[PDB]
């Protein structure tokens, strides 16, 4: 229980493993070269961190443990000319000559189920290597229909192959107002299924919500995909601060199972994180840990286009970063439980989690920060989940009314069945969240 | 056995084997005059071959030159490189053969047969190391496909046992100017199927076809498609002279490139074949050269692989060639060629490769294939020969000679038994 | 006793004998020239060698006792050109003045034994000069008719000269598809027919999987013949370091022998050697001897074309060179007996013969693979090589029923009652592996 597997399918989740790694080895103060980086910490690496994701070697050189998978060639190339590569090993990559379709129609297919077996004895020989495991992550976007099917069919081949550790998987997912691609809610509906029937968690992070909050909080004209990227890093990064860095606190992966999975299906936590602002403003405001708190509430933390007062309050985790008054955050708790922002449930309402880090938080130089000794992470249950899900939903029937494509899937790899399949599951999913969010 | 013999004869034959010697001379770097200009070892052992140490350091061709023309051993000593040579070494006679084979090889041949012999001998008794004999010779022209034949039977009836490597030139079937060329050459064949064991398809027509397309020259000259049959010869000798990653020679083939002993025609293809100015748009790849042996437009036999069923090929290479990338294209061409590939085998491939790189080339590469379609100018040639000893023109000639029309229908009726064996084995 | 003489016949024998002896003066710092250079230092003196492979003359050079036999002139003018000619005594290299034929039917012919003569009162004088014989070994291909031919007529001529001590004889295989004489199929199976005459211990390689492992594992773009033959050179030498160098597991030659062989008769092992990867691969990776052993197990570091994981186990030897830690090879046999892929005969199953040498392991420059400082060999029995040769032996019977080359074979001095009592032996051999595979 001291490895997690960190897995990057596709354009996007090879860009935001990338940036994940870049923002791990500047927390340890990692250079390309590193041997560990250099050896005088504890607790840079070792001792862990890095024992979590960057693999040890015999001449300590700490290699990041990711797979960087896709069949698009020109993003292995800018992936490999990095020194993230050299970093990696040269054979944990794969690479690929012909993208497999646009997008989910041959990244579902026997076609994209022909690596699979080479990525799973690739898997096995890391296993192998290392000692101990804790659980899967999974790096691909849901917008791409390509990275979400090879997606599926790895967490599907893990859950065969081992089956013993949760399976945790990133999943981005494209602005509900505009859609690029045509067939990407079609890619969408077709792997929510999959990864219903697979992943054992999951994490629903929307485009839209962090564009406006780099341009409000962080007050930046021109967004850009490398800021998406870096703050989807601290995102994660905030995730596995204890398992990283030690805490006075020190929270565990099987206690997230614990908490966000309170029924037989649950497994749909949203993620917010705060205070997020501009530097120039961190250096000018200083809030309190009640405001943090506050803001962790509002709809643009919560990386979601859904107002979270509409949503029901479920179990929750929060997560914090440096030095953190225990006796604080229970008052600040106290009062957000005084307030009743979010309207609570009668079997979780006391299910507020609390858990410290000694690490404080980083910011990139790349993308605005609020410079602050304590962040808070919170994972929240609300239900504005089913309400994303039917959005996005009405637009997929919508679609499928006419669906103006059909004949190249029902082609290549797929049938109108499997949609409807996929419609009923989507709408089943929507009906029983709603209904065990509605009982209280 | 690495020493080789070459002999000449012919109307054409006498600058083919010129044109051999310079290409010879041109390979390892040589002067005309017998001064020795290659380093270091190897080129002293390949003139030990092919030349003799005469006195002062000089070498002088092993090579036997013979005509009923004193002109064309004129016009040879004319040239720079062969200018200089023993009298024994060249014997010509008078005056001609009137372009019959049989009068040709009856009383041309058969007064200095003897003296030609003797010289023969007497070289052997020299050359100690001797394998093969390179001959060139003309089979359109009585004279050539007269002499040579005669003599290419006089040496299988003394070195039975010594390789006899036969390039002569098959007679194009558009010349219609001497109707008893292609009869003359029928007959020398039908004798020197036994008389010889390695023999190669020319046809002049081919030549010409392969100097309109590649140099397009306005009228056909002979240099040039000597001096191309003078590389192909080359390349198969150094093959086995000069190093190489697996070198050939005459027994390798007559054990692996002809699976039954009545069969001695083989193919020929050369590559690159580069248009003259386009050298600089070209690049040498192993892929190019594969594409340019399996096409009727680049070989000079001139046999089809769409019309002829495959038995058997063999594609020799120059330069530095990596084993990998001929193995792929080996494959890929069994794959595509499966059915001219003939399924008794299933897979015929016979490889060659010299390491050095060939004279002005980086890669140079010699193909040779048995098609069934030798069998269809063996046709050719039958019918020409029926349709015109039927009208029984210019036949006083040959009652004259003393040959009998027996003989005729006994040679034409063999050679439809080896058609038939290349029906067996069906086209 | 301690002596071992080798044998080189053939071209391909003389070129990876070539590169038998490079290596060996490399390991112990000794130049190609001669006089030293230097010693007989520390320890190329006792433990011998280098005195076994290396007779030491009166002035202290040490002369490798080397015999290479080939009827191509070719090959022995390439021999002289290089250093170890000089290294050589002019005796030692036996001249081959005319190549028998194209290329086995008369290099095992009379024509064979003419020289064969020469050569066995060569031997003679050199046993007189060199006192002891651990075993005879022999370098040739299955390729080059002449080398099999010749090698198989020398080791039945002195299998019944003295019997008593061991004969190693490394024959290299052709591809199943690629046959660069179409005379080999035949010349293969008299090879057999020889084998089963006098066989104590044949090592099967292909050159495909060499290849295929320069192509894959050293990442050369067109693999040479040198690289193969300093492969070859590199198990060779890991081979002898149990004798050449000092061993807490040192074992007899004879002791391998007797091992490999618990049935009344067992002939051909099949061999495996790990680590073969890139220079800067190796640079990348710090693995323990665990892992090597992991490798060494899968079909890839087998450098010949036969999958282990398919045959079944039988009497293997694992090796190792360099620093060797006692709790590495117990997790090593402990992964080994959880792995439970290959089906175990009866008598052997908890069967490996270990041996330990204490010299790290050496690689030439010029190879791709980075020297290491660890490595394991495997040498094992599988059912596989009798599949390949089933299929040679299809391929030979085709040609045997189309009859075009026995016009030719008989030309030559063969019997069709010769062709047919080697295919019964091959047919024979097929069967007894099928058999003791069965038994298991």
């Amino acid at each position: 229980m001291r490895e997690v597997i960190s897995i990057n399918v596709g354009q996007a989740g090879c860009q935001i493993g990338n940036a994940c790694w870049e923002l791990y080895s500047l927390e340890h103060g990692i250079k390309p070269d590193g041997h560990l980086e250099d050896g005088l910490s504890k607790p840079k690496g070792g001792e862990e961190g890095f024992s979590t994701f960057f693999h040890e070697t015999g001449y300590g050189k700490f290699v990041p443990r990711a797979i960087y998978v896709d069949l698009e060639p020109n993003v292995i190339d800018e992936v490999r000319n990095g020194p993230y590569k050299d970093l990696f090993h040269p054979e944990q990559l794969i690479s690929g000559k012909e993208d497999a379709a646009n997008n989910y129609a041959r990244g579902h297919y026997t076609v994209g189920r022909e690596i699979l077996g080479d990525v799973l004895d690739r898997i096995r020989k890391l296993a192998d290597q290392c000692d101990g495991l804790q659980g899967f992550l999974f790096t691909h976007s849901l917008g791409g229909g390509t990275g979400s099917g090879l997606g599926s069919l790895l967490l599907e081949e893990l859950s065969a192959e081992y089956g013993k550790k949760s399976k945790l998987e990133f999943a981005v997912y494209p602005a509900p107002q505009v859609s690029t691609s045509v067939v990407e809610p079609y890619n969408t509906v077709l792997t929510t299924h999959t990864t219903l029937e697979h992943a054992d968690c999951t994490f629903m992070v929307d485009n839209e919500a962090i564009y406006d909050m780099c341009k409000r909080n962080l007050d930046i004209p021109r967004p850009s995909f490398a800021n998406l990227n870096n703050l989807i890093a601290q995102v994660v990064s905030s995730v596995t601060a204890s398992l990283r860095f030690d805490g006075s606190l020190n929270v565990d992966l099987n206690e997230f199972q614990t908490n966000l999975v309170p029924y037989p299906r649950i497994h749909f936590p949203l993620v917010s994180y705060s205070p997020v602002l501009s530097k120039s403003k961190a250096f000018h405001e200083s809030n309190s840990v009640s405001e943090i708190t506050n803001a962790c509430f509002e709809p643009g933390n919560q990386m979601v286009k859904c107002d979270p007062r509409d949503g029901k309050y479920m179990a929750t985790c929060l997560l914090y970063r440096g030095d953190v008054v225990t006796r604080d955050v229970q008052r600040a708790v106290e009062q957000v439980k005084n307030k009743k922002t979010v309207q609570l449930v009668d079997w979780c309402p006391t299910g507020f989690k609390i858990g410290i880090c000694y690490e404080p938080p980083t910011a990139t130089p790349n993308s605005q920060l609020a410079t602050v000794d304590r962040a808070v992470c919170m994972l929240s249950n609300t239900t504005s989940i089913a309400e994303a899900w039917k959005r996005i939903d009405r637009k997929f029937d919508l679609m499928y009314a006419k669906r103006a494509f059909v004949h190249w899937y029902v082609g290549e790899g797929m049938e109108e069945g499997e949609f409807t399949e996929a419609r009923e599951d989507l709408a089943a999913l929507e009906r029983d969240y709603i209904e065990v969010g509605a009982d209280s | 056995m690495r020493e080789i013999i070459h002999i000449s004869t012919g109307q054409c034959g006498n600058q083919i084997g010129a044109a051999f010697w310079e290409t010879i001379c041109g390979e390892h770097g040589l002067d005309f005059n017998g001064t020795y200009h290659g380093h270091d070892d190897i080129q002293k052992e390949r003139l030990n071959v092919y030349f003799n140490e005469a006195s002062s350091g000089k070498w002088v061709p092993r090579s036997i030159n013979v005509d009923l023309e004193p002109g064309t051993i004129d016009a040879v000593r004319n040239s720079a490189i062969g200018n200089l040579f023993r009298p024994d070494n060249y014997i010509f006679g008078q005056s001609s053969a009137g372009n019959v084979w049989a009068k040709g090889h009856y009383t041309e041949g058969a007064e200095l047969v003897d003296s030609v012999m003797d010289v023969i001998r007497r070289e052997a008794e020299g050359c100690d190391s001797l394998q093969g004999f390179q001959i060139t010779h003309s089979l359109g022209g009585g004279t050539g496909s007269g002499m040579g034949t005669l003599l290419i039977s006089k040496i299988r009836e003394e070195f039975p046992d010594r390789m006899m490597a036969t390039f002569s030139v098959l007679p194009s079937p558009k010349t219609s100017d001497t109707v008893v060329e292609p009869y003359n050459a029928t007959l020398s064949v039908h004798q020197l199927v036994e008389h010889s064991d390695e023999t190669f398809c020319i046809d002049n027509e081919a030549l010409y076809d392969i100097c309109q397309r590649t140099l397009k020259l306005n009228q056909p000259s002979y240099g040039d498609l000597n001096n191309l049959v003078s590389s192909v010869m080359s390349g198969v000798t150094t093959s086995l002279r000069y190093p190489g990653q697996l070198n050939s020679d005459l027994r390798k083939l007559a054990v692996n490139l002809v699976p039954f002993p009545r069969l001695h025609f083989f193919m020929v293809g050369y590559a690159p074949l580069t248009a003259i100015g386009s050298q600089s748009f070209r690049s040498l790849t192993v892929p190019e050269l594969t594409q340019q042996m399996f096409d009727a437009k680049n070989m000079m036999a001139a046999a089809d692989p769409r019309n002829g069923r495959y038995l058997t090929v063999a594609a020799f290479f120059r330069g530095k060639v990596s084993v990998k990338e001929v193995e792929d294209e080996m494959h890929k061409v069994q794959s595509k060629n499966s059915d001219y590939f003939v399924e008794w085998i299933p897979n015929n491939v016979q490889t060659a490769v010299c390491s050095v790189a060939p004279q002005g080339l980086d890669m140079a590469a010699t193909f040779i294939a048995n098609s069934t379609s030798i069998q269809e100018l063996f046709k050719r040639v039958g019918d020409q020969f029926s349709a015109m000893f039927k009208r029984k023109a210019f036949l006083h000639w040959y009652t004259s000679e003393g040959m009998d029309e027996l003989e005729f229908s006994e040679a034409e009726s063999n050679m439809n038994d080896l058609v038939s064996e290349y029906q067996q084995y069906q086209e």
